[PDB]
């Protein structure tokens, strides 16, 4: 994602699924991947038409390691489409952390937790991130 | 000698930039992707230009046309002074619409250039090599052609072989044995070993021993693969094995004391 | 706009004359003046005398002193090499004088004597002299197949000549790295082999070559200093040479000749080539159940595909009459299905890529979950079969639950009493076979890719309608559990999985010719 | 095994490069020895033909050899079988 996005590319809808894991410790971004959508709100409104903006791909990105932190959907028995659509869609909801594994320590958990925090946001941090997740190794 | 024409080009399908975690294949169609849609806003950006250009074109044009009416019969300037300020509106309006048709042929000189903006084609030809013709001729006259035409070249052969079994003549040989690619070759220095078996002098035997031992080899790999021999070729000569070197020595015997 | 184009820009070539000669000589006579003679050792300082040796008439004479340590450059042979190399398509005649040996003396001639002929228009050229200039460039015995001759204008300029030769070279699948089937030629002269950049690796079968009149050089002149050129070159001569085969696939008995001598590169190219695997899949074909004498075409087909069928049925083995006899087709030849016959190590690889064709899925004989369209008076049948044979499944699998994950009723079974399949996703059994045999891939890492056994019995066969009977009065007899073994071995190893404990299976069938013989208690 | 299993084969050269089998037999072996006694009591029976091959077909197996045809080395092996279990 980080040498991706110094080249001003963009596509919407980064996912769990988009990416693919392989033989040895090798995970790699592909884009094969209703229908199971995970977006920042900008995205979900009618408002403005190319909602391209780097952020909802972090955010994205955000939600993706809270699946790898989760192992199971966010939201997966909070809701059904109207209450995951609206609420989200109105910045008014939040998957848990009861599913996000404790085996993690503080340092990575705490990164993640200001994953769920970058909603509020509008920074691109990805060297920053990788800098950090990096480092808390 | 400028090449600054060549400085930045743009090439989706390049194997050269493929960052390691991310799938190949996928950043391809993704960056072409992303070049087709930055061409179409900017020809959308042609388009909202020539709406501009023509929208003052014509408005400047229709307070033209009205000013040179009332420049006729003068007397009311009410509309006559209007139209200066009408006109110098859409004048200022057109010098943007100006800027941005500058600004059009800028970015278009700007912009990288690509593989369909380098190129146009130019004539295009393709042909299906109809296959050569297939014949058959008698035994004799095929033997009798080629060994009329041969009497210069196996004399061209024993001399031009004429140090013994070894690389050298081989760089003068296989070129020569382009001829011989219709060669039936293995009578005929083997009816030259047997035409003066009774009296002849070694070194000449010896060498017709060489080119039979190795012609011989290759003809039996020819019936034993599929192979033509100018195609297989005496790059596997260089070998050192025993199978060259006792193997000859034994068939030398067995050839020349049989006959 | 004048019809001349020369070599001149740079100024400096004329001094690597000194990376050979000590001392440099030129006698020069121009019209409109008088002979004179220029001497240099590249000593920082040159003389200019005027000349009274014999009369030249009009020309240049370039006399080098040669170096000891480059004797070499006055010998035949490497004089011919390196003319060949670079100099071979300059339009005026290359002459060499030596010694003869009746005694004297020689001249030779025609150091070039082909012609540039993709200078020439495409409609004055017969196809005799494209392969007389083919044999050359190529150094062949025989003709070409096939030629594309094209031109780009604009930016970018060239001509070029495409070949596809008549019979593969022993070494095409060979890694020599000489990478010299494509030549590169500005304004006449030699630039570069193709160093892989100008045809990708799977098209390497192509002679031909590239002329353009103006590009970015390097100093040398050996190279290109915008090394992007290369890409947008290729992107042209790919395309063109898949353009070629469509209409040398209008010629059936050419492209049975081109196909056969060429297949796997196609292949190799599905596996390679994101971009053109649409265009290339439709330049396959295949034997299949149909017309199992010639291959066809694999939109022919679709085209034959009955309405109901959703997907192209396929199998992958070790030749044509093993897949044609093998134990999963029974049921699609008796329902009037077309199965594909795969019989080549690496159509396994083109089929990880190839998931589809014309907007249908391709689906394997060969795995769980086989979908061929039901009848509800078959779908009856099915669920009453399921039910009733519930217990020896069951028990088939508390016997066997190592060696297989799941065990069910058969639904592809006619005239067989049992076969093996695997799970979905992974290598199927013709896959393990080739991973396993490959020299230089770790297997270690199988782990995630390796699939599963699943074994499906027929309901309808006596072997095991007549096991319901033995496992119905024990569940617990040893001699059901031994059968459920020998059977399983039995239908591994006509599945293609190696016994991996080959011994045993041996000695069952000689403890069964010990009954054949009736000497089984050895009395 | 290895050469048939390379992707780019060049198949019709080593087609010709497969070498040729040569069948062992231990004399001592109670097989051996009925197949003789068998062989000797009539040259020409059916029983020993159908034996030699399905004996023979067994040895390629332990050999690393594959079948040209496994599924009818499994139907001889069912015709065995439907013996073993009283079918027919
Ligand atoms: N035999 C010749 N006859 C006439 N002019 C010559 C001859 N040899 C050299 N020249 C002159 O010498 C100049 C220098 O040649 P040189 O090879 O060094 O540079 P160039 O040909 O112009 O460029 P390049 O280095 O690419 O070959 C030429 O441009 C030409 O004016």
């Amino acid at each position: 994602m980080d040498y991706l996005h110094a080249k001003n590319i963009i596509h919407r809808d980064m996912k769990s699924n988009n990416i693919f894991l392989h033989e040895g410790l090798t995970v790699k971004i592909g884009d094969f991947g209703g229908s199971v959508l995970w977006m920042a709100p900008e995205v979900i409104r009618m408002q403005d038409n190319n909602p391209f903006s780097f952020q909802s791909d972090v955010y994205s990105y955000g939600i993706v390691l809270y699946e790898l932190m989760t192992g199971e959907l966010p939201y997966s028995h909070i809701n059904n489409r109207d209450q995951i659509i609206f609420m989200v869609g109105r910045g008014y909801a939040s998957p848990d952390l009861s599913k996000l594994y404790k085996n993690c320590p503080k340092a990575m958990k705490r990164l993640v937790a200001d994953c769920v925090k970058k909603v509020k946001e509008e920074r691109p941090l990805f060297p920053q991130i990788l800098s950090s997740i990096e480092l808390l190794q | 000698v400028d090449y600054s024409v060549w400085d930045h080009i743009e090439v989706s399908d390049d194997e050269d930039e493929t960052h390691p975690n991310i799938d190949t294949a996928s950043l391809f169609r993704w960056r072409h992707q992303a070049r087709v849609e930055r061409m179409e806003q900017f020809q959308k950006e042609k388009e909202e230009l020539d709406r501009g250009c023509r929208e003052c074109k014509r408005k400047v044009a229709e307070c033209q046309r009205k000013l040179k009416e009332l420049e006729v019969a003068e007397g009311g300037k009410a509309e006559l002074e209007r139209l200066q300020a009408e006109a110098q509106q859409l004048r200022k309006e057109e010098r943007s619409w100006e800027q941005k048709l500058e600004e059009m042929r800028k970015k278009e000189k700007s912009m990288p250039w690509n593989v369909d903006t380098l190129s146009k084609d130019g004539f295009s030809k393709s042909m299906v090599n109809t296959k050569p013709e297939k014949t058959e001729e008698d035994s004799e006259e095929v033997r009798e052609q080629k060994h009329k035409t041969f009497v210069e070249k196996y004399e061209k052969q024993i001399k031009h072989f004429g140090m013994l079994r070894r690389w050298d003549d081989s760089q003068k040989y296989l070129s020569d044995n382009v001829h011989l690619v219709c060669e039936e070759t293995a009578n005929y220095l083997v009816i030259w070993c047997i035409d003066l078996e009774v009296e002849e002098k070694c070194a000449l035997m010896e060498q017709v021993a060489h080119q039979t031992i190795v012609m011989q080899f290759i003809l039996e790999l020819a019936k034993s693969l599929k192979v033509d021999p100018r195609a297989c070729f005496r790059q596997f000569f260089t070998k050192i094995k025993t199978a060259d070197r006792q193997y000859m020595e034994g068939f030398n015997d067995e050839l020349e004391a049989f006959k | 706009g004048a019809d001349i184009s020369m070599i001149g820009q740079f100024g400096v070539g004329f001094y690597s004359a000194y990376l050979v000669a000590e001392k440099v000589v030129v006698i020069t006579k121009h019209n409109d003046d008088e002979q004179y003679a220029w001497e240099s050792s590249a000593g920082g300082s040159f003389t200019v005398r005027a000349d009274h040796g014999e009369p030249i008439g009009r020309g240049t004479k370039v006399i080098l002193h040669l170096k000891e340590d480059q004797t070499e450059y006055l010998e035949e042979r490497r004089v011919k090499e390196v003319v060949k190399k670079h100099s071979q398509f300059i339009g005026y005649p290359i002459t060499l004088y030596l010694e003869k040996e009746k005694e004297k003396y020689i001249d030779q001639e025609e150091l070039n004597k082909t012609k540039p002929i993709w200078t020439r228009n495409p409609d004055d050229i017969t196809q005799e002299e494209y392969g007389e200039f083919y044999k050359s460039l190529t150094n062949d015995w025989e003709d070409h197949l096939a030629v594309k001759h094209f031109s780009v204008e604009g930016q970018l300029e060239f001509r070029a000549l495409l070949f596809i030769p008549r019979r593969a070279p022993f070494d095409l699948f060979e890694n020599k790295k000489k990478k010299n089937n494509i030549k590169l030629y500005v304004r006449r002269v030699f630039i570069m082999d193709s160093c892989d950049e100008l045809i990708p690796e799977y098209l390497n079968f192509i002679r031909g070559v590239v002329d353009s009149e103006d590009l970015p050089l390097n100093i040398s002149r050996e190279m290109l200093q915008q090394s992007k050129i290369l890409k947008v070159i290729r992107k042209n001569i790919v395309k063109k040479c898949l353009e070629l085969f469509s209409e040398l696939a209008e010629d059936k008995e050419n492209y049975k000749k081109f196909y056969e001598a060429f297949s796997k590169n196609l292949k190799l190219g599905i596996h390679e080539d994101s971009t053109n695997r649409r265009r290339l899949s439709e330049l396959l074909r295949y034997h299949t159940s149909q017309s199992g004498d010639e291959m066809t075409s694999l939109s022919e087909y679709v085209s034959r595909m009955k309405e109901t069928q959703k997907s192209i049925y396929y199998i992958t083995g070790e030749s044509k009459e093993q897949v044609a006899n093998s134990a999963f087709v029974e049921r699609v030849r008796k329902r009037g299905f077309e199965v594909v016959y795969m019989t080549e190590p690496i159509d396994e690889y083109c089929v990880q890529q190839l998931k589809e064709f014309d907007g249908k899925s391709l689906v394997s004989v060969t795995k769980e979950g086989l979908e061929l369209p039901e009848d509800e008076e078959e779908k009856k049948k099915m669920e009453e079969s399921k039910a009733k044979f519930e217990n020896l499944c069951k028990l088939m699998k508390e016997i066997l639950d190592k060696k297989v994950e799941k065990v069910t009723i058969s639904n592809r079974l006619v005239s067989s009493p049992c076969c093996i399949v695997t799970s979905t996703y992974g290598w199927t059994a013709n896959m393990e076979r080739i991973m396993k045999a490959q020299a230089l891939r770790d297997n270690s890492t199988m782990g995630y890719m390796m699939a599963k056994k699943h074994l499906e019995i027929n309901p309808d066969h006596p072997i095991v309608e007549t096991l319901r009977q033995k496992a119905e009065a024990d569940k617990n007899d040893k001699a059901v559990k031994d059968l459920v073994v020998l059977l399983f071995e039995t239908a591994l190893l006509s599945s293609g999985f190696s016994l991996e404990d080959p011994q045993t299976h041996s000695n069952r069938i000689y403890r069964m010719i010990k009954l054949g013989l009736g000497i089984d208690e050895d009395e």
